[PDB]
RNA sequence: ACGGAAGGGCACCACCAGGAGUGGAGCCUGCGGCUUAAUUUGACCAACACGGGGAAACUCACCAGGUCCAGACACAAUAAGGAUUGACAGAUUGAGAGCUCUUUCUUGAUUUUGUGGGUGGUGGUGCAUGGCCGUUCUUAGUUGGUGGAGUGAUUUGUCUGCUUAAUUGCGAUAACGAACGAGACCUUAACCUACUAAAUAGUGGUGCUAGCAUUUGCUGGUUAUCCACUUCUUAGAGGGACUAUCGGUUUCAAGCCGAUGGAAGUUUGAGGCAAUAACAGGUCUGUGAUGCCCUUAGACGUUCUGGGCCGCACGCGCGCUACACUGACGGAGCCAGCGAGUCUAACCUUGGCCGAGAGGUCUUGGUAAUCUUGUGAAACUCCGUCGUGCUGGGGAUAGAGCAUUGUAAUUAUUGCUCUUCAACGAGGAAUUCCUAGUAAGCGCAAGUCAUCAGCUUGCGUUGAUUACGUCCCUGCCCUUUGUACACACC
């Protein structure tokens, strides 16, 4: 019913929105590039420069 | 049996005794008095 | 440019209005007195206020200034 | 007695110093010997992203940061002055790992 | 690791924030510390709701058995008023009046969307003094953006409360341009 | 389209979990029981 | 005693000690800096005041951090500042000022490190100010 | 508000003096066009290496096929001789697919059937929306109180003129006093022989010492080997610049220009934040954000195989590599910074052996200022080969072989070895970016990643030319002005 999806863009999703595109796979985020832009301050990520 | 396993792993999603919050893809289920 | 805004100029004028028998025309002994007679919340703004007050009191000895 | 190394890490510099200064005086009030608090360089976790949730507009990039800070202090003391001292640093936001 | 561990702790805090925002909205939740405007709808039947919430968060996050001026509260309250039915202008006026009389030095409430099916104007309501660009917006400004879901479209509720800096009690207490001299 | 025609009113192998109710299929040489 | 010298990101730490005219740069002597064209850029804070002028001091510099030219300027500033500091402390400040006059009247960042640091690059173009090429149609 | 009305002012997204170029060549990639079963789709200054969109499967939304329900829940029935489930041995299919059949076993109130009601949708609508961006805006503009002018709506304040990056300030002045914006603020980059503390950073001196020289000194290693220290490094609290001082010009000042000193004198350099607002700008293909419409059991839901997004009469844009001697090719010198890197585990890889190489291999350190890593980067510098040739410049195109990544490299992922060696003799009309550690040249790290850069985000090595002005061009702002517009020129 399902073939292996252990790698590639299909293996990972946004932990919030589950969108397979723009995923931030850095520092162990696993969050969308827009969902992180939304919930960035609440993680501890802020803008200074 | 196939339903008892989950009805005891807990401690039908519509009838009641299941209040479901989603909160990032995790289906938080809680029963009611 | 090097033009000073109102929150510099007006604070300097207010300092010179009541502290003429006070801080001289030298910036080093101007900012120090500013530190204790003004609630400046940043050293850069304090430096601006003290420099403009130094300029005001340096040109005060060449004729009275408006306002 | 046992020799230990306490490691203090946080994003909040104020409470990080609130523990790095509390620990020094809490060891001086018991008159111990300790290597000074060493401040490992801050890791600036800069992360670029696109402001646009789509692909329209001028190409404008926006970086975020969660600057992480960490220190380390080594000393030696008995077990009671180890546990009662590791129970002082519970400042919410600063994480403390005590190794032996 | 520690960089990854603190990133995961921030992610965990975000998860808690969103979970309690969705769960305890009708209880008046404001922010995980938790801090709510009401601490009775959470305790419930002498610990019932709170213990059930702890059980759910524990089971999700793999834990062991033992391991007034709020902008978001105002936004949730006026969203609840708009959802049980009330004039948009009246709810915004009430929330702005309450925030301005509760010690805050400024408030602004924007409601955008399909009030009545139209070009979706943006109705703003601003009262008091309000700061903009600068580190002061992080110091003393609280913002809350909520999505109201009526039968026709979605309404964007923005609430900005500026607390009086003089009663700061932590951090800078005046404005960077505020100057007060003695004589 | 699995239909399971009504099957009106009515041996065994190893893996003794089978409770003597796994009667084989008699087509030819069908030593592969119903379960397997 | 010890001084340092920087041009962009290189730092050259110099130790000046009482000795006999030993000027080491990386373990090799000052004559083997090997820019092969800036080898007279490291002889500036010696040739300037007096060509030989010095058999009493030993300058041991070690430079790390930048590039070839940056580190050559760093060492040529480090030996200069080391000489200045040694004269100020031990020999006399009159003579340290009398050689500081020559260093400043030939100033090529010998005594004062250059302030020009790499300006950060901004999104939407390679380089800090240079922008990507734009097409209207 | 608008104008196919005008005047001042501002800006290397404008120019002037210039540099680098682009457009001319090959290739990469995006868009169009054409084709296709599909070549998915959004976007036309502010689309066109943009959707973080570097697509083999997945992504995927496209096409050719095949599954599956993940259709709950009041029901009405089927159900207590059984509603429904699954299935080996073969037809069948790409499929070890019970899809279906040849076909007879299995389970057992979960379903299946129809009224009814739901769930999901990368289906539509960004001209129904929220949120978020983009643009106006690398712009300076916006608004009360009291007073003045108007019957009034309103106006002045908010301005002739100088000055500033600035509605910045001076100043003129029925305004005075202010508020938002700008500034201030915050982050970072410069400095501090000052404080503080450091074999997770570094430096000397004692032993451990191998060379060289030997009157004791050069380079040295001494990762559990000795003490002291904080100059370099690090990070906390502070200091420091405020154009300081002096001259010239300042209408009367705001300021501007030189010199001295200063670490830093252009808002000290670069950013973050960015008022009232306007767009029918983009995004429903980010969202378990969502109105309506559509679809919902041969599905537009989900899933599997395969192909497509890449396809080539051609046009356009962003780019990489060149046309060579300031160069190519070889040995030689061995010079950074920003970072990232694995405990349910295969991430960053040091050190040996093999191969020519990619790479294989036995290990080791690193959850980290500790190990890669001193990222022994590249350009560059030294000496030689080339001798000015379509050449030994250039590596497009194609042939053969070896590995790596991946279930799967064919439409070559990429790397490596050998081989034919295309245009290109510096680029037309046009046209882009930019004023100092900046342009340009150079590579490195990170993101996208199982693999793959010609892309982007940051970073450092080398470091110029010209200018310090202006309204000739473009864009924008303000003011004036006309209006039969006010849903405001759609
Ligand atoms: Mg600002
Ligand atoms: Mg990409
Ligand atoms: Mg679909
Ligand atoms: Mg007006
Ligand atoms: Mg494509
Ligand atoms: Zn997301
Ligand atoms: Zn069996």
């Amino acid at each position: 019913f399902s073939h292996p999806r252990r790698y590639g863009k299909g293996s990972r999703q946004c932990r919030v929105c589950s969108s397979h595109t723009g995923l931030i796979r850095k520092y162990g985020l696993n969050i969308c590039r827009q969902c992180f832009r939304e919930k960035a301050n609440d993680i501890g990520f802020n803008k200074f420069r | 049996e196939d339903r008892n396993k989950i009805h005891q792993y807990l401690f039908l999603t519509s009838k009641g005794y299941v209040k479901t919050q989603f909160s990032w893809q995790y289906y938080y289920y809680t029963l009611t008095e | 440019g090097r033009v000073r805004t109102k929150t510099v100029k007006r604070a300097s004028k207010a300092l010179i209005e009541r502290y003429y028998p006070k801080l001289t025309l030298d910036f080093q002994t101007n900012k120090r007195l500013c530190d204790e007679i003004a609630t400046i919340q940043s050293k850069r703004l304090r430096n601006k206020i003290a420099g403009y007050t130094t300029h005001l009191m340096k040109r005060i000895q060449k004729g009275p200034v408006r306002g | 007695i046992i020799k230990i190394r306490i490691t203090l890490t946080s994003t909040k510099v104020k409470q990080l110093e609130n523990v790095s200064s509390n620990i020094v005086k809490n060891a001086e009030q018991h008159n111990l010997v300790k290597k000074g608090p060493v401040r490992l360089p801050t890791k600036v976790l800069k992360i670029s992203t696109r402001k646009t949730p789509n692909g329209e507009g001028s190409k404008t990039w926006e970086t975020y940061e969660m600057r992480i800070h960490k220190r380390y202090i080594d000393l030696e003391a008995p077990v009671q002055i180890v546990k009662r001292i590791t129970q002082i640093t519970i400042e919410p936001g600063v994480d403390v790992e005590v190794v032996v | 690791s520690k960089k990854r561990k603190l990133v995961a702790d921030g992610v965990f805090y975000a998860e808690l924030n969103e979970f309690f925002t969705r769960e305890l909205a009708e209880e008046g939740y404001s922010g995980v510390e938790i801090r709510a405007t009401r601490t009775q709808d959470v305790l419930g039947e002498n610990g019932r709701r709170i213990n059930e919430l702890t059980l759910l968060v524990q089971k999700r996050f793999k834990y062991a058995p033992g391991t007034g001026l709020s902008a978001v509260a105002q936004a949730e309250s006026m969203k609840f008023k708009l959802l049980n039915g009330l004039a948009i202008r009246r709810a915004a006026y009430g929330v702005v009046r309450y925030v301005m009389e509760s010690g805050a030095k400024g408030c602004e409430v924007v409601v955008s969307g399909k009030l009545r099916a139209a070009r979706a104007k943006a109705m703003k309501f601003a009262d008091g003094f309000l700061i903009h660009s600068g580190q002061p917006v992080n110091d003393f400004i609280d913002t809350a953006t909520r999505h109201v879901l009526m039968r026709q479209g979605v309404l964007g509720i923005k609430v900005k409360i500026m607390r009086d800096p003089a009663k700061s009690r932590t951090g800078p207490k005046a404005l960077p341009d505020a100057v007060t001299i003695i004589e | 389209k699995h239909k399971k025609v009504k099957l009106a009113v009515l041996r065994e192998c190893s893996n003794p979990t089978c409770g003597a109710g796994v009667f084989l299929a008699n087509h030819k040489d069908r030593l592969y029981c119903g379960k397997c | 005693v010890q001084t340092f010298g920087k041009k962009k990101s290189a730092t050259a730490v110099a130790h000046v000690k009482a000795g006999k005219g030993l000027i080491k740069v990386n373990g090799s002597p000052i004559t083997l800096v090997e820019p092969e064209i800036l080898r007279f850029k490291v002889y500036e804070p010696l040739l300037l005041v007096g060509l030989d002028k010095f058999s009493n001091i030993d300058i041991r510099v070690r430079v790390t951090g930048g590039g070839h030219v940056s580190q050559v300027y760093a060492i040529r500033q480090a030996i200069a500042k080391g000489l200045v500091a040694y004269h100020q402390k031990y020999v006399d400040e009159q003579s340290k000022n009398e050689l500081k006059k020559a260093f400043t009247s030939y100033d090529r960042t010998l005594l004062i490190a250059d302030s020009r640091r790499p300006e950060p690059k901004k999104f939407g173009g390679k380089g800090a100010r240079s922008r990507f090429q734009k097409s209207y149609r």
